[PDB]
């Protein structure tokens, strides 16, 4: 699993690859691992996919009745509902989390929750297995309120070579762009960002 | 009349019966009287008795090193609030190291009789309280009632015949509040204002209680001949 | 005696409490109706503000559920608040549990068997409030759906509730009858939104200003309540015909 | 066990093999294991076949109790949920895993759950010890369009791949189809492709072989 | 028939409750309790009768904070604002624990509206008598409540409640009709002041102690504090001056 | 160990249990006797781990009796069976079972007939015409299908116990410091006082 | 130390032509040491039979319990549980303790009082339903039993031919079972004759 | 709070009587009469059927006469779903006894554990108590054939010839009347039908409104709950139709 | 807190439970609904009286599938029926499915909605049931029936029976018009013809609802291929279907 979430001058993209393994079998290589909680909050989730699906759907009904009764909910309200549902349960949980929001207050914002349940707001978040391989070059590489352009090139170049480096990670590269326009998709292909 | 069944039932007139009953209770028990300085606080306590032969009970109750409380009603529920008073400092002490404020043990009876003129079944409390006590912000008296109103006071006295001593420690408050540094004359004028409140009786060692509390006086009570040269 | 204090059979076999609340949703003298679209479902209720010292903005008796579903209530605000919160908490444990947005009629029919629920049980007392919930649902299409103290729960084409709701009760089943459908026959909701503001100034015989109705449209996947400038336009609007 | 799923232009088809086995030795030669959560919502099992069955049965009673409750066609996405949430609150210790597909009014649904709780989403789906020969002739021949006879002999000969060459699949192949409109399609035995060969010699022995000692008429009446 | 105000969520066949009313009616006894929602803010104010001088002047602190950005008075009966407070404490940080940010006023106000509402709907229970204003400033600016015994709640412009409620209404809607551009922090303490040295005259024959608190975006930084020393006398002063 | 032997013999039933109490390398007793009279016409030996013998066995007596007092009637052996052997089966199923096994003599008076149930701690109960507990059986089972008759009487039956306790005595690795025997019968319960 | 196979035993169940047969045998040890020569696992309700072999405590509390449950359901429907229903039942039972399990394989045999057709079934230790019409075969000669059966079996017999091949199938298998034997017996059932038979097996 | 609606079930009466316990033998005095007769081979139940109509489909219905186990069966006067819970009862405990000592539960141990379930209806809990009243007939090898009787209070007792529901005074004194010691069970099921017909409050006895029970002795006992058509014929015997 | 925990119904004096009766009488007040039972199914109909003709009617379903086999129509509370119908949809597989694998038959089902409503009779801080239920439904083992059940736990086989207003008329008009020899056409016909003179407004397919225990559907079975599942038993008949029925009396 290879996941990331990078803020910009106009919102956030979240991004992940599509590979889900059990042990050296790709179990799944069209795996949507960009899950949506609220219109504008999304998460990109690593390690135990049961755990990772189980906290998602929780979150999703908290920020549903959160909306309901108080309205829309900010990212970092369900970055705290992340927090508290990882935290209270860290002795039976292997999940982190990476939840990307954006609202018209705080622009576009990007909190990290790996194993333990703490929480931490970062301009830009990786996590899964590939991750280990792309420390340096995201460090390197990424810049403060880029253009939406040049954000999905850095996404999908730290991708591609968590993908040919790390095995846990492969397929193809997905990416949710949150921004005032609303929620955008896009899917890069293999036979791309192979080539970079 | 038929709205006093329990503390459940609202009357007409928006009146809680039950309330007011506990609080007769308290007008039918013994006088006690409680008033403070600026440096130290005295509870004087008219023990009563059923005749010659029987003892004049207890009406001073120590909470903590520093806070205790004169009772005037039933001494059950005394003795369970005085129980609920102790095990709230000993837990302050406890978790925090940190001796218990007058106000919110005030506040935490408060609420504690509040619970029960809200639920059917569970009946006021029939007994009022002086609490007083030394903290970090001086010397503290409060009046507590069942109806859960706790008041604070330089001085004032609960009981039958309560109103001559409240009045009394009325025309005294500017002398009283001044009585800094020396407990006997506060004491003193604890007994007299507790003696305004004797139409038929007199002070001896057997009906006299006693209790002070200040700055470097932890709360102590003084019960028979301690209290021999006060009388 | 006692027989008219907690919900148990009179020997008439009538449930004294139950009309009881039936007598108390009217407290708030308040009309408000419903109706269908094409596509859409509108409701809208009287906005009485009597004390100058409110906000007017907080004074609503129609509540967002969910993202699909509306309820305006007709009774005290304390029982109307109660159940909303009931049925937003129903609609988000249903939509958790079932993977897809709780219907309309699935959410009448638990709020419903509550309300027997507390008319069956002498502890708790039946809720005075009247629920009307409208929605767009994906198998149904425009849905009003009504619910009362009793128990009871049922659709309908279009409907009214509050003191005067006999009135505009007529008045709707003689445009139904005159026109032969079940339903608006406009496109837009704007047009329904009027239609209903019209046929209820018509049934009570009042004007209404932008200040003194509520109005909530159902359409396909959202449900909203417009703000007093959009009553005002719409208002406009029918002022032009 | 090999169980395929795979949907095509118009509905989703799931098949798998009849085979059921205790560690080497089989025990059913003809194990149907296509069960029916709703009438349109079909699901296959894998792993612990009571845990799958038992699993399988109560989300169907819980189907057909939310279907009468809510007088709508149940939804394959229901099902999914509640699946998924029953297999995580016990943390795996419950072997099923599940190929559930099946059409309602939001149209025709594949998915494939786990014994922790996770779920997938695909066109095309293998579960079970075959599962990688399956998955093998799936991403061989599997396209977009796909008709029903092409999704059909597509399933078939993908669980065929793990009947021949998987130890523990073999002997039959259960079909279920369920297209957009129609009713489902439930081919038992759909093909029969290991018939028993006829033995050399009957082995019946002559009467009197057994020795008897004691023997008796036992009451089944009243 | 007859007793259906011997117990609690009985409905009398015009559809009433008369306990929540009898609640009603031992609210009215309580004493004067207001709020004014300015500009940037709310303020509270509440009269304390001073039935004796042994009380402790300055003392007796009957406004209450919720959180840090909620302000509480009551009209009623102490104890129950007391514990209504304390249920409205533990929501608060019950909202905090989860959803990180302070509680928003209406929810607070829901959540006590919903208690009340609930403690209105069994005979075993009795209904609040209090009359509750609370209010603050969230990140959608200044609010203002009223929760009735009846569990009803309201958003107002300005609200009060106890005996000489009637009169502090009436400078209320004064209020709202002099200033339609809105009042400041300290020119609504002021005011608030005013109406509660108007309203003491409906129990004249006791002397009473001002208690003001405020919550305000631009003076206080939108958390509740006393409003104490210099700007209090200055209220009292500005009062005591706009009455005869 | 511990030495609980039985035998049916067409008129009585015989108990055999050995009267040593050893805890670690000291026999603490010599003189133990390892039954409780259930009924008048059933008795019960037990042998298993210190303290849950005779806490299980007086457990069984009391109910037993309390049986016995509530109906003014003697249960049938069959029945005393039954319901220890549905005890033990909900010990072993339990928090801590009870680790003791059981030999059940009982003549009833309704069939005249003696009747020996074998039930091990885990319930397996068996009606056998001769059972024994433990390493015991592995030298007298096969003793007794060689030398028990059906048609035996109660001095031919102590004769066999007699055999089997020399036999136990001669291989046994252990000095169970001999037995004491009871018989069952039509007339109750008693102990035979001389004995080889 | 298996629970299933502290004891022993085996039971083989066998469709025919309008019959079934069930049969068992007749062992209980505790490990080596052969105890009981006649603990039989065979038990009938109404007419549906009911093969249990295992642990031994847990085949007497299954027994009884099933019992309990068809007199239950006789006396609440007013009609003998059908033998179908009761491997539902058995099936539901079972998973019902599926964290806490019996050690057992219970085998049901018996004929449709309504349709007559002949029902077998088998069950794992937590219920799981082998609706084989052929034959159904547990115990700790599962293996010898499933390859007796497999060599000997043909479809349709009368009840004298399969009675000799059921017979020979669990005689031949308790042979190479050292846990097993000691006895065997056998039920040949029809639709208004059930026969018991006692075989001869040696006794090692 | 709760107490004004409170009608205090278990209370004693200045007399020394439970309220609802009278109450309720007041109701099933009401009921439909029920008669059991124990001959010295065989004991015999019957009753009348209250809810009777033309439409009303006797075959499947069980209203009066209930099985308890294989040995012991309940004839019933009262409310009939207060009574089939306590024969669930019944039945799950006959079951547990015949589960826990691997035998046939006694007649009188069921009986008891009924009455005593009755009886804590009446002191505790603050219910009302089962309006039924049950006569039990019952076959073991320790007492025989047993007939027993218990009401709303918990009590039981033992008889010979019983009756309960309405008119049971003129009932128990025809079977005072006309009952021996010696007879069997022919002459009981005769005894049965004359004192029904006799006690009825209708024009005839037919057999569409009674029910009727036999506990008799193969070396085995059965217990045969009577169909329509053999009640007609034991009716067109004994001489109260043709 | 539920400090209702004593009984609402108690015996009187008299020997009556009060609540029983007041259910029963608010049962005398409900619509007229009907049962009867032929040699090849069952009909239940019943009248669908609207309050206001704005509602939509068919959202009003006064006969309710318990079981594929099984459909139940009333007399009294509408949400009690509706509650009562939930409850039994649940118990028919919490109590039989779940543990038989197969559906409960007629008289078990009906003896468990007794048990609930004899339940709601004795249970504390509540009141009986306010409906009358007239269960339809068929097994294997028992063929077809009809039974009735009262507030009061009670229930009982009819050949035919109904519950409401007019339900002594109609029960006198069935007692003259029902034999042991007729089908299933022809007690729907007997029926619509007793239903006629219960109603008095409009009597068409949209203003009655009735229902049929007969043959099996495997039209609605939804799914093909097990030859053994034939179909459900249960069918509502369509409004053209009771139009079609109508217009030949
Ligand atoms: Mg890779
Ligand atoms: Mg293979
Ligand atoms: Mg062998
Ligand atoms: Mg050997």
């Amino acid at each position: 699993t290879s996941i990331m979430a990078v803020t910009f001058k106009d919102g956030v993209i979240l991004g992940a690859d599509s590979r889900t393994t059990t042990g050296a079998y790709i179990a799944n290589r069209v795996t949507d691992k960009l899950t949506r909680v609220h219109d504008k909050i999304w998460c990109c989730r690593s390690g135990s996919a049961a755990d990772t699906q189980a906290i998602a759907d929780i979150v999703q009904y908290h920020l549903e009745l959160y909306t309901s009764q108080y309205g829309t909910p900010s990212t970092e309200t369900a970055a705290s509902v992340f927090k508290e549902l990882c935290y209270e349960n860290k002795d039976n949980l292997t999940a982190g989390i990476i939840v990307a929001g954006y609202d018209d207050k705080n622009k576009g914002e990007v909190y990290t929750i790996p194993l333990g349940g703490s929480v931490h707001k970062l301009p830009y978040a990786i996590a899964g297995s590939g991750s280990t391989f792309i420390y340096g070059y995201c460090d390197k590489n990424f810049r403060e309120n880029m253009s939406k352009e040049e954000t999905v090139d850095f996404i999908k170049h730290s991708l591609s070579q968590a993908i040919k480096w790390d095995g846990s990670s492969g397929g193809v590269i997905r990416m949710v762009v949150l921004t005032a326009a609303g929620v955008e998709r896009l899917i890069f292909y293999p036979d791309e960002y192979e080539q970079l | 009349n038929n709205y006093d069944g329990d503390t459940v039932t609202f009357s007409p007139t928006g009146r809680l019966f039950q309330v007011e009953y506990a609080l007769e209770a308290i007008k039918q028990g013994s006088v006690t009287v409680g008033l403070r300085s600026n440096t130290h606080a005295v509870l004087v306590a008219l023990k009563r008795n059923a005749d010659e032969l029987s003892s004049y009970q207890k009406k001073i109750i120590k909470c903590d090193e520093h806070m205790g409380l004169s009772l005037a009603g039933l001494a059950p529920d005394a003795r369970v609030l005085s129980n609920y008073l102790r095990q709230q400092c000993n837990y302050s002490s406890l978790v925090f190291n940190r001796k218990l404020a007058v106000e919110r043990a005030g506040h935490l009876l408060c609420d504690k009789a509040q619970k029960n003129t809200q639920s059917y079944g569970g009946r006021p409390y029939g007994v009022g309280l002086l609490i007083i006590g030394y903290d970090k912000s001086g010397a503290h008296l409060l009046e507590f009632q069942p109806s859960g109103n706790v008041t604070e006071l330089y001085g004032t006295a609960i009981g039958a015949r309560s109103q001559g001593a409240k009045t009394y420690l009325e025309r005294t408050l500017d002398t009283f509040i001044k009585i800094d540094g020396n407990p006997d004359e506060l004491i003193k004028a604890g007994v007299e204002a507790i003696s305004q409140s004797l139409r038929d009786e007199s002070l001896t060692v057997d009906n006299l209680s006693i209790a002070i509390v200040g700055k470097d006086t932890p709360f102590t009570i003084y019960d028979g001949e301690a209290v021999a040269k006060y009388i | 005696g006692y027989d008219r204090h907690i919900t148990i059979f009179s020997p008439e076999g009538r449930l004294y409490q139950v009309e009881y609340a039936f007598k108390a949703t009217n407290q708030t003298n308040i009309n408000s109706l419903a109706v269908r679209g094409k596509d859409c479902t509108v409701v809208i209720s009287q906005k009485k503000v009597p004390d100058k010292l409110l906000d007017p903005t907080t004074v609503s008796y129609i509540f967002c559920i969910s993202r699909t579903i509306g309820m305006v209530v007709n009774g005290p605000i304390p029982d109307a608040r109660n159940a909303a919160l009931r049925a937003k908490a129903e609609a988000a444990e249903f939509r958790y549990k079932y993977g897809y947005d709780m219907p309309c009629d699935v959410l009448a029919k638990r709020m419903a068997n509550l309300s027997q629920i507390y008319t069956q049980r002498a502890y708790m007392r039946p809720l005075g409030v009247i629920l009307t919930f409208v929605s767009v649902d994906e198998e149904l299409g425009p849905s009003i759906y009504k619910t009362d103290p009793a128990g009871y729960y049922v659709g309908y084409k279009a409907t009214a509730t509050g003191p005067k709701q006999q009135e505009i009760t007529t008045n709707l089943e003689n445009h139904f009858k005159k026109s032969k459908i079940d339903h608006i026959n406009e496109e837009s909701w704007e047009k329904v939104v009027e239609f209903a503001i019209t046929h209820m100034i018509d049934a009570l015989g009042t004007e209404f200003s932008k200040n003194d109705l509520e109005v909530g449209v159902a359409t396909k996947d959202k449900f909203f309540t417009l703000s007093a400038e959009n009553i005002e336009e719409r208002l406009v609007a029918i002022a032009e015909q | 066990t090999t169980i395929v799923g795979v949907k095509f232009n118009n509905g989703v088809v799931i098949a798998a093999d009849t085979r059921s086995t205790q560690g080497p030795i089989v025990a059913d030669k003809n194990c149907a294991k296509l069960h029916r959560i709703s009438p349109k919502i079909w699901c296959a099992g894998a792993g612990t076949a009571a845990d799958t069955e038992a699993v399988t049965q109560l989300i169907g009673s819980n189907i057909e109790l939310h279907s009468l409750y809510t007088s709508r066609e149940p939804r394959v996405v229901s099902a999914l949920q509640m699946l998924k949430q029953h297999l995580f609150k016990y943390q795996g210790h419950i072997g099923a895993y599940l190929i559930v597909a099946g059409v309602d009014p939001t149209g025709s649904h594949l998915f494939s759950i786990h014994a922790h709780g996770s779920t997938d989403v695909g066109y095309y789906l293998s579960l079970g010890s075959g599962s990688l020969a399956a998955m093998a002739v799936l991403e061989s021949h599997w396209k977009q369009d796909l008709t029903k006879e092409e999704a059909i002999k597509l399933a078939s000969d993908a669980i065929q791949a793990g009947i021949w060459n998987d130890l523990g699949s073999g002997s039959n192949v259960d079909v279920c189809v369920m297209e957009i409109g129609k009713d489902a399609e439930y081919l038992r035995n759909y093909l029969t492709p290991n018939v028993r060969e006829e033995k050399q010699k009957s082995y019946k022995f002559p009467r009197g072989t057994t020795a008897v000692l004691k023997e008796s008429i036992v009451n089944i009446c009243d | 028939g007859t007793g259906y105000d011997l117990s609690n969520s009985v409905f009398s066949p015009d559809g009433r409750n008369f306990q929540v009313e009898y609640a009603v009616k031992a609210v009215e006894n309580g004493t004067t309790s207001i709020g004014i929602k300015c500009n940037d803010g709310v303020v509270f104010a509440v009269e304390k009768l001073i039935t004796s001088k042994l009380l402790v002047p300055q003392k007796n602190v009957k406004i209450q904070v919720v959180d840090r950005h909620i302000g509480c008075v009551y009209s009623g009966l102490i104890p129950d604002g007391r514990h209504l407070v304390n249920r409205g404490r533990e929501e608060a940080a019950s909202f905090k624990k989860l959803y990180k940010t302070p509680i928003p006023i209406p929810a607070f106000a829901d959540r006590l509206g919903q208690y009340v509402q609930a403690h209105t709907l069994y005979n075993s229970v009795r209904p609040f008598g209090v009359s509750t204003i609370f209010g603050g400033v969230d990140k959608n600016g200044a609010h203002l409540y009223m929760l009735e015994p009846s569990g009803s709640y309201w958003g107002y412009k300005g609200a009060a409640t106890g005996k000489g409620r009637q009169s502090a209404k009436a400078e209320l809607e004064k209020l709202v009709d002099h200033h339609p551009e809105g009042l400041s922090a300290r020119e609504a303490v002021k005011q608030a002041a005013k109406i509660i040295y108007l309203a003491h005259e409906d129990n004249k024959e006791k002397d009473f102690e001002l208690e003001i608190s405020w919550c305000s975006l631009s003076e206080t930084n939108g958390l509740h504090k006393f409003v104490k020393g210099d700007l209090l006398q200055e209220a009292i002063d500005f009062a005591q001056k706009e009455i005869n | 160990m511990d030495i609980i032997l039985g035998i049916r013999v067409q008129d009585s039933v015989i108990l055999a249990s050995s009267k040593a109490v050893t805890r670690g390398i000291s026999v603490l007793k010599d003189s133990d006797d390892k039954t409780r009279q259930l009924s008048p016409h059933t008795l019960m030996s037990f042998a298993g781990e210190a303290g849950d013998t005779v806490q299980f066995a007086e457990y069984i007596q009391a109910n037993i009796q309390l049986y016995s007092i509530r109906e003014d009637y003697e249960l049938s052996p069959q029945a005393v069976s039954s319901f220890v052997r549905q005890e033990l089966a909900k010990s072993i199923r339990s928090r801590r079972p009870y680790q003791v096994n059981v030999l059940i003599g009982g003549y009833d008076k309704k069939k005249n007939k003696p009747e020996l149930y074998q039930i091990d701690y885990l319930g397996t109960k068996v009606e056998l015409p001769y059972g024994a507990h433990g390493y015991s059986g592995f030298y007298t089972f096969s003793l007794l299908d060689h030398h028990y008759r059906p048609d035996m009487t109660t001095e031919e039956g102590l004769d066999l116990l007699k055999l089997c306790v020399q036999e136990l005595e001669k291989r046994m690795p252990m000095d169970f410091k001999g037995v004491i025997v009871k018989i069952v019968d039509k007339d109750g319960i008693r102990q035979v006082d001389d004995f080889q | 130390s298996d629970p299933s196979s502290i004891n022993g035993g085996i039971v083989v169940a066998m469709t025919g032509k309008d019959c079934v047969a069930i049969a068992c045998d007749l062992r209980l040890g505790s490990q080596s040491l052969g105890v009981s020569n006649k603990f039989e696992k065979i038990f009938h309700y109404g007419h549906v039979f009911l093969g249990i072999t295992g642990l031994a405590t847990d085949v007497t509390t299954l027994n009884e319990m099933f019992r309990y449950k068809t007199n239950l359901y006789k006396l609440k429907e007013e009609r003998a549980i059908e033998p179908e229903t009761f491997t539902q039942l058995v099936s539901s039972s079972l998973y019902e303790r599926r964290f806490g399990p019996y050690f057992v394989g219970p085998v049901v045999a018996g004929i449709n009082s309504k349709s007559g057709k002949p029902f077998i079934a088998g069950f794992d230790l937590i219920g799981c339903i082998d609706e084989a019409k052929d034959f159904i075969v547990s115990g700790t000669a599962s293996d010898q039993l499933f390859g007796m059966c497999e060599s000997l079996y043909e479809p349709n017999l009368e009840p004298e031919d399969l009675f000799e091949t059921i017979s020979q199938a669990l005689l031949n298998a308790a042979d190479r079972d050292a846990l097993s034997g000691w006895g065997a017996v056998v039920y040949i059932i029809k639709k208004d004759e059930v026969v018991k038979r006692y075989l001869k097996m040696r006794q090692d | 709070g709760s107490r004004r609606y409170d009608s205090r079930t278990t209370i004693f009466s200045p007399e020394g009587r439970l309220y609802q316990v009278e109450y309720a033998l007041e109701s099933i005095s009401h009921a439909g009469t029920a008669i059991g007769i124990m001959a010295s081979d065989g004991i015999v139940l019957a009753a009348e059927r209250k809810v009777t109509s033309t439409l009303l489909e006797q075959d499947t219905s069980t209203e009066k006469l209930y099985k308890l186990n294989d040995k012991i069966a309940v004839a019933v006067a009262g409310l009939t779903a207060d009574a089939e819970i306590l024969i669930n009862t019944a039945r799950i405990h006959a079951q547990n006894y015949l589960k826990t000592y691997n035998e046939d539960i006694p007649v009188e141990i069921l009986v008891r554990r009924l009455s005593d379930i009755k009886q804590g209806y009446t002191q505790h809990g603050g219910l009302r108590p089962f309006g039924v009243s049950f006569i039990y007939a019952g076959y073991d090898d320790r007492y025989g054939y047993q007939l027993y009787t218990s009401n709303p209070s918990g009590n039981y007792t033992g008889w010979k010839a019983i009756s309960v529901g309405a008119n049971t005074s003129a009932a128990q004194t025809l079977l005072q009347m006309d009952y021996k010691d010696d007879m069997k069970v022919d002459d009981a099921i005769e005894l049965a039908l004359k004192t029904l017909s006799k006690t009825t409050d209708s024009s005839a006895l037919t057999y569409d409104r009674l029910e009727f029970a036999t506990i008799r002795k193969d070396g085995e006992v059965y217990q045969k709950i009577f169909k329509p058509q053999e009640i007609k014929d034991i009716l067109v015997k004994t001489g109260i139709t043709k | 807190t539920d400090r209702y925990s004593f009984s609402l119904t108690t015996f009187s004096p008299s020997g009556k439970l009060g609540q029983i009766d007041y259910a029963l009488t608010a049962v005398k007040q409900g619509v007229t609904s009907l049962g009867i039972k032929a040699t090849n199914g069952v009909v239940i109909a019943t009248e669908k009286k609207s309050s206001s003709p704005l509602a939509m009617s068919e959202t009003l379903s006064k006969v309710s599938l318990l079981t594929p086999d099984i459909g139940a129509v009333y007399s009294g509370m509408g949400p009690d029926y509706r509650v009562l119908v939930d409850k039994s949809r649940k118990v028919a597989h919490t109590s039989y499915k779940r543990i038989y694998g197969e559906y409960p038959p007629t008289k078990l089902l009906v003896s468990e909605v007794a048990k609930i409503m004899q339940e709601a009779t004795q249970s504390g801080g509540v009141r009986p049931f306010g409906v009358s239920l007239l269960i339809a439904g068929h097994d294997e083992f028992n063929g077809f029936s009809l039974y009735q059940v009262d507030p009061s736990g009670s229930y009982f086989p009819w050949k035919a029976t109904a519950i409401g207003k007019g339900s002594v008329a109609a029960k006198t008009f069935l007692e003259k018009r029902w034999n042991d020899e007729l089908e299933l056409e022809d007690a729907i016909h007997i029926a619509l013809l007793t239903l006629k003179e219960s109603v008095e407004g409009e009597f068409n397919g949209d203003t009655i609802e009735l229902a049929i225990i007969g043959d099996e559907n495997p039209d609605l079975l939804g799914y093909t291929g097990i030859p053994t599942d034939k179909g459900p038993r249960f069918r509502k008949l369509t409004s053209q279907e009771i139009n079609d029925r109508l217009e030949a009396l």
